[PDB]
């Protein structure tokens, strides 16, 4: 195994490990939008940035911890003003064109974007705090549109991770969802209208916000209000 | 004279743009009559692949795509002998504003490019080669496909070249209008029939590029230059330019200057030389100049600038950098705020959309600041945010495009910050002078 | 659409590997365009089946580029270079005149059905600004206010562009101004 | 200026043409979103003419071929926008005094709007 030292804590960890896993493995944390258990990692949201030292010889630019491998005797700082200032900034770039639906949005208290904003954003520079810098016309597009009788799509809320389109290609293998235009103009869309595959409900639990939601259960209760009963699905042998 | 080549010297030789503009320059006949695939034949029977790489390592050829990287050391990364198929890609997607040097090698001396790629593939054991040109370059596209055909006819392409057990074929692939497709790794995706986002590089193109395969990508200018180099020695090549910028370079210049265009000069020659001797000097008062591409930071119109040797170093340690050798002069009659109001709404357009900081960052916030302030709705707070924004972006996006955008804005605040303050504090719109005839 | 011309298909699949078929998406898309003027969603379904992927995957790929039009376009789709270098030559002015004369925005087409407009990025002939690329053929460089109006009436009277006469002179890789 | 009020006045009418063309050519008109500066305006005053900030003309599948929006009362550089989703074409209508609704220099009349919506409908609408 390889020796890594996160902040003030050192850990054993196999060679191939993502610095992101090594970070969490020491019991630390970092904003994390586009990466998902069991999917191909790519630094796309640019949230999981750390500072990396490797001889102490701080590398000049910040690394995407989720697609950076770990080297023997490496240091990882996740608390520096340099880190935290960058994070709060990246949280701001995200919320920039987002819609303002939280009360009405069914993605309630179970929304990664919400949790990560209140965790790592609005940075303390060292009276009256400034909540929003962007004062222009936010992005306006197609809203509350069902893709299938089981899945309803809010494009305005999408944060362009790749969680969904990635998954369709990788796990079941049914490329029925992709982005469209480009720039600030790009969006999720389909041409295979039904939402073909029989594994299309999974994108529902991954989507980090309330773009892709379970229509079978639209507008029933807020996520905390639900009592949750863990069990097994007996509809077949698996 | 006595030592080194850095100007309107009398011992300098035009090699690339030699026959550009010459009537009928692109017939396989023209190319042959002026000693066509003479070099390529030589090299293939005589120098081995490894030997044709050292002659480029020694030439000191650095990449003309704007990258600047050591293109002899670049070929040095390719898998020696594994048995896999290897790929060579000419990057004739030339889309970075103010830059147009590739275009005319494509339209008027394509066989030079072809020969240059035969050499290139030979060095790296790539039997197959591709040319991704911009789907806007119409004549260029037609002259390449033309030439690729004449070459294939007369045995200069394909089967078994010159009797030697090497075979090499070219394929053209036109684009569809996307600057980002210029990025070496986004180009591969684009070509491969995917949406052209740049790839994750920790796995490198030399070890997995086009279709999983060991590929090497180079600029048109880089490749066209592999010929004279192999024709008349690295020593000939090195005998031009600075101590880190060897050889000659395709410099082009645009803006309100007397006679804009492409001028083949050696590495080192000064801006003052290009702007004046050749281009015929300005027609308006100038306030700044953009050295390499549009992606390079603007420098003030000063003597100490005019006398700087346009190089991968004198420019480097001068704030900016030498991109594509595409200079653009900007007249005082136009506001530097506007200049970039423009350039950044150019980048805003061209962003692939993969990164939060570029998609949302520059394409969202940045272009919108310029807007406000450039209409005279601007406040002093507006110039401060814009400034504080750049470092939240530049450091860390998925690819260079993001930097390409901030750099010119950084370097514009750092020399004209008063010009931004000016518009803001007096709620004044950028000046709208008559510019076209 | 491609049933008609399968000589074009053998040929263009042949430039790419067996396992490299999507590669064809670009050249196919490209054809439809230079033939029909724009790409209809039926073309995208076809091409998907031809190249061997989903309609979804091709849809995204085609909506990524600037050249592919997805709504009808007049006979002569005028693409105007807007980028800086052409700006300093008069681009914005030329756009204001052109658009104001014809009375069309980007998404529309003139009533007489032969004039679409689009702003584009650096065409890579900055030394001859302002620059204009018609459909998919050689730029019309150095569009002075006068050079322009002639281009306009040339096409307006059905002269094939490759042989309209343009006042004044325009150089190659170097250009002399007066 | 007071233009802001006349621009919003013009937002109502563009919406009016949308609802007309919609019933007329029998194609779904869909209210896409309300102004959060109404929903979340509390005891605070509200004098705007409508509460609808994003409208659209969708087809049978519900995928829109025309999208329309104006910027909220509290945002800067107010413009009204028209976008053909999927065809990459964006418009930006301002408001000039005496002239009226303009896309820069060309007036945005009912007629011209209908032209765009038609072009869009025929070209874009999936079903
Ligand atoms: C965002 C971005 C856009 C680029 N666009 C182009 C381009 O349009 N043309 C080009 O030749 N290189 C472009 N490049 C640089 C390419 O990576 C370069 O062409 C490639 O390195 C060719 O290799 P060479 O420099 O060794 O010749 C771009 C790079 C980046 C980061
Ligand atoms: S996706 Fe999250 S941030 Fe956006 S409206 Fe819903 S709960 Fe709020
Ligand atoms: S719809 Fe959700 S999962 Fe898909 S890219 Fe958008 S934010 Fe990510
Ligand atoms: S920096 Fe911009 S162009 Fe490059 S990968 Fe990110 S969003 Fe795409
Ligand atoms: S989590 Fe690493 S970049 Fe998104
Ligand atoms: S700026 Fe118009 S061609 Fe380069
Ligand atoms: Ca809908
Ligand atoms: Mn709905
Ligand atoms: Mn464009
Ligand atoms: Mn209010």
């Amino acid at each position: 195994m390889v020796r890594v030292k996160v902040n003030d804590r050192i850990v054993e960890v196999p060679p191939g490990t993502s610095v992101m896993d090594a970070v969490f493995h020491a019991g630390y944390d970092v904003p994390l939008f586009c990466s998902e258990k069991h999917l191909s990692p790519i630094g796309a949201c640019r949230m999981c940035l750390v500072r990396i030292g490797l001889p102490i010889q701080w590398q000049p630019k910040l690394a995407a911890s989720c697609v950076t491998a770990v080297a023997d005797g490496m240091v990882v700082d996740t608390l520096s003003d340099v880190v935290r200032e960058a994070q709060a900034g990246m949280v701001e770039f995200t919320l920039l064109n987002h819609p303002l639906d939280c009360p009405t949005c069914d993605k309630g208290g179970a929304c990664e974007l919400q949790d990560r904003t209140v965790e790592y954003g609005l940075y303390e520079k060292y009276e009256l705090p400034v909540y929003t810098r962007f004062e222009f016309t936010r992005r306006h597009v197609d809203k509350h549109h069902p893709l299938s009788p089981f899945v309803i799509l809010d494009r305005e809320r999408c944060i362009h991770c790749k969680r969904c389109v990635r998954y369709f290609e990788e796990v079941p293998g049914d490329e029925v969802l992709d982005f469209i235009e480009r720039g600030v103009h790009t969006f999720i869309g389909t041409m295979d209208f039904g939402l073909p595959s029989g594994f299309s409900g999974n994108i529902t639990d991954i989507c980090p916000v309330g773009a892709l939601l379970d229509l079978t259960a639209r507008f029933r209760a807020r996520n905390w209000e639900m009592e949750e009963t863990p069990t097994t699905c007996a509809l077949c042998p698996v | 004279t006595g030592p080194i080549l850095s100007g309107l010297d009398p011992r300098f030789e035009r090699t690339l743009y030699a026959h550009v503009g010459k009537e009928g320059s692109w017939t396989l006949d023209y190319y042959l009559r002026h000693g066509g695939y003479e070099t390529a034949k030589r090299v293939l029977k005589e120098k081995t692949p490894d030997e044709v790489i050292e002659e480029v390592k020694r030439s000191g050829l650095r990449g003309r795509g704007g990258a600047g990287f050591p293109t002899g050391l670049k070929w040095s990364f390719m898998p020696k002998d594994d048995g896999k198929q290897h790929y060579l890609i000419c990057n004739a997607d030339e889309s970075e504003p103010g830059s147009f040097k590739d275009r005319y090698i494509l339209e008027d001396v394509p066989h030079l490019l072809i020969e240059g790629m035969i050499l290139a593939g030979y060095a790296i054991r790539a039997t197959v080669g591709y040319i991704y040109v911009r789907g806007e370059y119409r004549r260029a596209a037609d002259r390449l496909e033309q030439a690729i055909k004449e070459a294939r006819a007369r045995g200069y392409l394909g089967k078994n070249l010159f009797g030697t057990d090497f075979s090499f074929d070219l394929h053209v692939h036109r684009g569809a209008g996307a600057y980002i497709c210029g990025e070496e790794t986004a180009l591969m995706n684009s070509l491969e029939g995917l949406r052209a986002n740049p790839r994750l590089k920790p796995p490198f193109p030399a070890q997995s590029g086009l279709w999983g395969k060991p590929t090497t990508i180079n600029n048109v200018e880089t490749l066209a230059s592999v010929v004279p180099i192999m024709e008349r020695g690295a020593d000939w090549f090195a005998q031009m330019g600075t101590e880190q910028s060897k050889g000659m370079k395709l410099y082009q210049i645009s803006g309100p200057v007397k006679r804009p265009g492409v001028y083949e000069l050696p590495m080192g020659t000064t801006f003052r030389e290009l702007i004046y001797e050749w281009a015929g000097g300005p027609l308006e008062p100038i306030q700044a100049i953009i050295p390499g591409g549009s992606s390079t930071p603007p420098l003030p119109f000063t003597e100490e600038v005019l006398d700087t040797p346009m190089s991968y170093e004198h420019l480097q340690a001068k704030g900016s950098m030498l991109g594509t050798g595409g200079v653009i002069l900007i007249p005082e009659r136009v506001s530097m705020v506007d200049a970039m109001w423009n350039l950044t709404r150019f980048y805003a357009h061209e962003s692939c959309g993969k990164c939060t900081p570029c998609r949302e960052g520059v394409a969202g916030f940045m272009v919108n600041l310029f807007a406000k302030i450039g209409t005279g709705q601007g406040e002093e707070k507006d110039v401060e945010n814009l400034e504080a924004l750049l470092p939240l972006i530049e450091g860390r996006s998925f690819c260079p495009l993001a930097d390409a955008a901030v750099w010119p804005v950084k370097g514009s605040l750092r020399h004209f910050k008063d010009q931004y303050l000016a518009l803001a504090r007096e709620k004044r719109p950028v000046p709208r002078p008559s510019l076209w005839r | 659409f491609f049933d008609d011309k399968q000589d074009f298909l053998e040929e263009t699949f042949a430039k790419y590997p067996p396992e490299g078929r999507r590669a064809a998406i670009m050249p196919l898309l490209r054809r439809v365009q230079q033939e029909e003027g724009w790409i209809r969603p039926e073309r995208i379904e076809e091409i998907a089946r031809l190249v061997g992927t989903t309609p979804t995957e091709v849809m995204g790929v085609a909506s990524f580029y600037s050249y592919y039009q997805f709504v009808p376009t007049g006979k002569y789709h005028l693409q105007v270079c807007a980028t800086l270098s052409c700006k300093l030559a008069g681009a914005e002015e030329l756009w204001d005149y052109l658009t104001e004369t014809l009375g069309i925005g980007p998404g529309e087409v003139t009533p007489d059905g032969l004039f679409s407009v689009q702003k584009v990025e650096c065409l890579g002939s900055c030394h001859t600004a302002p620059v204009i690329q018609v459909n998919d053929e050689p730029y019309v460089e150095c569009v002075t206010r006068a050079r322009l109006e002639a281009l306009l009436a040339g096409l307006r009277a059905g002269k094939r562009l490759e042989e309209i006469e343009l006042p004044g002179k325009c150089g190659h890789h170097v250009h002399e101004v007066e | 200026a007071s233009s802001e009020r006349e621009l919003y006045e013009a937002w109502v009418e563009l919406l009016s043409w949308m609802r007309e063309y919609a019933q007329a050519k029998g194609v779904r008109f869909e209210k896409e979103a309300d102004f959060p500066d109404f929903i979340y305006r509390m005891e605070r005053p509200y004098d705007l003419p409508t509460t609808i900030m994003t409208a659209s003309l969708s087809d049978g599948l519900g995928e829109p071929f025309l999208l329309a929006d104006v910027s909220p009362r509290h945002a800067k550089l107010k413009r009204i926008g028209l976008r053909l989703p999927r065809a990459h074409i964006h418009l930006h209508a301002h408001y000039e005094p005496g002239k009226g609704l303009v896309t820069g220099k060309i007036p945005l009349t009912k007629e011209r709007f209908f032209a765009l919506a038609d072009r869009a409908r025929e070209a874009l609408a999936f079903a």
